RNA sequence: AAAUUAGAUCCGUAACUUCGGGAUAAGGAUUGGCUCUGAAGAUUGAGAUAGUCGCGAUUAUCAAUUAACAAUCAAUUCAGAACUGGCACGGACUUGGGGAAUCCGACUGUCUAAUUAAAAC
RNA sequence: AUUCUGGUUGAUCCUGCCAGUAGUUAUAUGCUUGUCUCAAAGAUUAAGCCAUGCAUGUCUAAGUACACACGAAUUAAAAGUGAAACCGCAAAAGGCUCAUUAUAUCAGUUAUGGUUCCUUAGAUCGUUACUUGGAUAACUGUGGUAAUUCUAGAGCUAAUACAUGCAAUUAAAACAUGAACCUUAUGGGACGUGUGCUUUUAUUAGGCUAAAACCAAGCGAUCGCAAGAUCGUUAUAUUGGUUGAACUCUAGAUAACAUGCAGAUCGUAUGGUCUUGUACCGACGACAGAUCUUUCAAAUGUCUGCCCUAUCAACUUUUGAUGGUAGUAUCUAGGACUACCAUGGUUGCAACGGGUAACGGGGAAUCAGGGUUCGAUUCCGGAGAGGGAGCCUGAGAAACGGCUACCACAUCUAAGGAAGGCAGCAGGCGCGUAAAUUACCCACUCCCAGCUCGGGGAGGUAGUGACGAAAAAUAAC
RNA sequence: UCUGGUGCCAGCAGCCGCGGUAAUUCCAGCUCCAAUAGCGUAUAUUAAAGUUGUUGCGGUUAAAACGUUCGUAGUUGAACUUGUGCUUCAUACGUAUGUAAGCGUAUUACCGGCCGGUACUAUUACUUUGAACAAAUUAGAGUGCUUAAAGCAGGCUUCAAAUGCCUGAAUAUUCUGUGCAUGGGAUAAUGAAAUAAGACCUCUGUUCUGCUUUCAUUGGUUU
RNA sequence: UCGCUACUACCGAUUGAAUUAUUUAGUGAGGUCUCCGGACGUGAUCACUGUGACGUGUUACGGUUGUUUCGCAAAAGUUGACCGAACUUGAUUAUUUAGAGGAAGUAAAAGUCGUAACAAGGUUUCCGUAGGUGAACCUGCGGAAGGAUCAUUA
């Protein structure tokens, strides 16, 4: 099969080695995953003693992280914008690890404004004109049980600009950090502070 | 794992701190992967046939096993070829025989019948502890003997007895500069008592002086070491008088040459 | 006589040798269309901090830029990838067959306008 | 058991080689041989081919038993022996050989905190019928082709095989979220909800020297009439951890995650309790369970150490060479593989190339020492099964007494097709200077299986045997 | 220095040499000598070999100093540094310190009862003793397999009854070197202080870095 | 020197011949992985049909039914990658071998021709270098004594 180490592979001197041990199944290489981002597809490798890893061919959906939060929603995974092992990854929408990803931007949303019920960031406000009618059904205060929790934050809820632009387009910046060949799965991260302004210079700068 | 794992082993090449003839057999007794290793163990062929004269056959000692006459460490282990290393106490109530394996001061080990009332506890050292087994805390014994929950002053390189009906900890002999031990696994083999003082290599293989009752200071390795009590403290029986350091010409001197006959 | 080869890119290339060569030696691979991707330039750079007078017009600057500084603008060439059909792709045209020797003249040059271009001069 | 003699001259002293000399587990061969104890033995040439035969199978009272094949008696308990067949395990060890291989193997040292692991022992197992679903061998029955090997069609039936499935999975407790609670504070709640492990990602703590000057709540406590003002006690930087350490490590909590896994099993006894009524519980073992710790190991990497050759002086890098970087892939590190940058890396202290009649090391032969030569060969390690490549199942194999193809050789054929690898043990051809029986048994030493009992040309044991070692007929008075 | 045969023939002989009608060497008879269930021959290999030379050769003439000198790699490199003296006492016989203690201004600071925890170690080669690691082999301890090479057993009370005893089954070269621990500090290299980025000091607070203890809890002012 | 009889090793047209491994290109069996694929064999709904039951409005049991909804897997075959045997071609090595002719060497003294050297070898020898000659050799230039002078000549 593919071969993983160097019975082959000359030497630090120039100088080839020879022969070196038929072939040992120890030393095996799989075939890789590339895994585009059609939906749902799995399949599984039995591998060394006994066990098995999930080369997951053809994902679409990935269990993200705000890492600023302590929070990790599920969401599906829309674009593959940026990779810096290759470009020909990119274009092919392959999913490997820290490919630059765009996911859903709404299931965080939802949970920020249930725990830091302060609205940013905030939409065109033709849209805002009227609630139905969410002030008081965020807190209401009871005076008073559980809920005067949700005031001493606001010292939470002042996320970067350069995040809050994000959010109000729907769809955030994120980053793998799974081994999709490997774990299954494409989970991951999202940009925040400066690996947000590095990936992003990386992208409108250079067209 | 290349094709193995080796299943059998030669004669010649078992090692003759079992005392093993060169004739007698291609092969050799090969443990069956227990609780301590292979060049660190005694399996059942060499106690039965070869030191007791139980038997005279190899067939003859799974006659014997399989009855559960034999007793290791309170458990049957009806195993032909357990490994059953040291202080391993081969508890046979029948015929009332109450060994406990002892390692000899030639290298070797040496048979050793015990008190009935002692033999029922042993004592074995510790190795690492850990957390994780319930239910956070655990230490591992030098045989392997994982127990649960023990006493937060016992660090590593220490001694507790374990008696042979529980797996509880009674008492815990720790390792300073005043507790006499015993060598395992070395040239030094069998000579027993007294530290002196540790080496501490960092990274790694700190090695530590012992002061033997005749003044004869040494060293080994702080793995070969062993702790069975504080100064002079036996808090096991010993065999044959306490591995003295003796010479190699007063051995034959002390009863090849003055020998009574 | 005719056929074969032929453009270009890449790899590779023997005997001899006046060390210049031989040599485009020989021998092989690549080549269309379509969608992108990379690389190779130029020109102003871009200036951050009172308010008189009523931000507005008369209205500031050493340097640090910087590691894609940011837009404009400019030509064209070269590498890469994916897909894609009757393998038809230098699709017409333009366009070397090669090698092992022997003889003569070294070479380029010249000659019998109208039968000899040579080894002759 | 640190020694030398003959041979150059008409004779001499030398240099010098030749010839003698002795050992060789060192091969052949020549002649002869009365014992006897041990005993090497197709390595050299052909890792060149091979007739025949065998070398891997396995059952406990304890996975499944509808055989009259044999046991007994109307009890389903037959619990007997259990053939078969299924399932579980093993067939990856051993045994043979030395073609390949020149820092490669190997030896020592050190590592794996860069990994993985059947077994073995040890510890461990709550957050809607509880007792189940269908379908096959064995078995019956009828068949096919040159051909036994191969297999179809139908009727039956099992489980620790395959599949589903816990009403105590049971909450209080723990603890978010609301909730019938409602107070100038190191302050309080019914209940509705939710909280297996494992994988994945993410977060936060992470092993730790001492006090006040001053200050808002003035609660503990004090003073001012008080609005209150000045102060202040401890439980509060509360997890092993190498005792070399941001070990991303074994632990824990938080926010999720998807997707699986989760004890519908078995022999011997049963009585506590009889209403003999599924009200009442031992000791054992398991296709098995899962996590952690061990163990038999492996596989990589560290630092040194290898023969002949310069009539081999520069090599490597397009097509990975040296590094960076992100990835993939693997059990894991890593140019191992990819993409992008950097231009490195080895070298007269011999790189690179070539040769090898080279498997490496333990060791063997021979000397007073220093040494030279050898090591196919019983032990450890590597390597391979006609030549290469590929691969399935399996904890473990790039397995060849497994498969698949190509190549070379051969085989059967009714011409359609089917199978083969003795460098296992014997045996035959062949090549050769050069090497034995187509024998006997598992009692030994151990190995393997469901495992006191089966199997094991592993192993022991006779036959051949002047390879080699030892004690000694061939006379004595 | 036997007897017949042959006559540079047949042949023998590792080499030197024999044999040409007297052969101590051939071929045979009669004898003799070596080792002996053995011994001869062939090839290889070690010793012989001071003919491969580290121990340990040779180079004027026997084989052999480059025609000459430069010269890098390499190999080798002058001397120099706390050496001892006294005072001693422990110790072979007024003599002998061979263990040590006292002057050369301080051969590392504390507590313990002269003695332990204890803070601090210019370096490498060499060397001491160790650690650490397969066995067989080898060296070889012990032992009447009858002996022997082997073997790892066996022996005793004892001719016994008798878990009735006793001890085995060494220690080493090896697996030479690398690497580690420890003693030494002769020998041999490197190292340091130059108009001082020299040392202790002027311990000045000019500058520091930091963070766990207390600001009840918990926040601000800040030493 | 030459001539006869042998033996070894060279040079050499043939751009000879036979291997041996190592590869560039080319084709290419198989297999892993992958894109599809969906024999047969179920699930299962859609209706139901056989009957009874309720209020014929609805349902219970049978028809391996009718036949549409909805799956579940899954063989052949396939698309693309990747490992890659294998043959065909080229180059590169590393050995071995046939060759007209040519030319050195050795053994073989007993052949021919002459006498080169060693005696002051009758021209002292030797060396380096050039040319010449049937052959040993000769001659020039330079050197050396290994010479036939260790030299006596204020």
């Amino acid at each position: 099969g593919i071969s993983r180490d160097s019975a082959h592979k000359r030497r630090a001197t120039g100088g080839k080695r020879k022969s070196l041990r038929k072939k040992r199944k120890f030393e095996l290489g799989r075939p890789a995953a590339n895994t585009k981002l059609g939906s749902g597809r799995v399949h599984k490798v039995r591998t060394r003693g006994g066990n098995t890893k999930l080369r997951a061919l053809r994902l679409e959906t990935g269990n993200f992280a705000w890492a600023s939060e302590g929070v990790a929603r599920k969401t599906r995974i829309a674009d593959v914008v940026y990779n810096a092992s290759n470009n020909e990854l990119v274009r092919t929408k392959t999913l490997v690890k820290n490919s630059i990803v765009v996911i859903d931007a709404t299931p965080f949303r939802q949970w920020y404004e249930a725990h830091y019920v302060l609205p940013l960031g905030r939409k065109r406000n033709p849209k805002h004109a009227q609630k139905e009618d969410e002030n008081d059904v965020l807190t209401k205060k009871r005076s008073e049980k559980v809920m005067k929790k949700y005031l001493e934050r606001q010292k939470y809820g002042k996320v970067e600009q350069a995040l809050e632009d994000q959010f109000t387009s729907g769809r955030i910046l994120a980053c793998i950090s799974s081994r999709p060949g490997q774990c299954g799965r494409s989970d991951g991260y999202i940009l925040e502070g400066k690996e947000l302004e590095f990936y992003l210079k990386k992208i409108k700068s250079k067209k | 794992m290349a094709r193995g794992p080796k299943k059998h082993l030669k004669r010649l090449a078992a090692p003759k701190a079992w005392m093993l003839d060169k004739l007698g057999g291609v092969f050799a007794p090969r443990p069956s992967t227990g609780p301590h290793k292979l060049r660190e163990s005694l399996p059942l062929l060499i106690f039965l046939r070869n030191r007791l004269k139980y038997a005279l056959n190899g067939a003859e000692v799974t006659k014997i096993v399989m009855q559960r006459l034999v007793k290791v460490d309170g458990k049957v282990r009806t195993d032909p070829t357990y490994p059953a290393g040291y202080m391993d106490v081969i508890t046979l109530e029948k015929t009332g025989e109450f060994f406990r394996l002892v390692y000899d001061v030639k290298g070797r080990f040496v048979i050793h019948r015990i008190s009935a009332e002692e033999a029922k506890y042993k004592l074995c050292k510790v190795k690492k502890t850990q957390l994780g087994a319930k239910g956070v805390p655990f230490l591992v014994t030098h045989d392997g003997r994982t127990i649960r929950y023990p006493d937060p002053l016992i660090h590593a390189n220490d001694s507790v007895q374990v008696d042979i009906a529980s797996g509880k900890i009674t008492d815990y002999i720790k390792f300073d500069s005043g507790n006499l031990c015993m060598i395992t696994g070395g040239r030094n083999l069998g000579r027993v008592g007294t530290v002196v003082n540790r080496e501490r290599h960092p990274g790694s293989f700190d090695i530590v002086h012992i002061k033997d009752s005749q003044g004869h200071v040494f060293a080994t390795r702080l793995t070969n070491v062993f702790i069975i009590g504080k100064g002079n403290k036996p808090y096991i029986s010993l065999p044959k008088g306490k591995g003295v350091k003796l010479s190699i010409a007063e051995e034959r001197d002390k009863r090849l040459a003055a020998k009574t006959h």
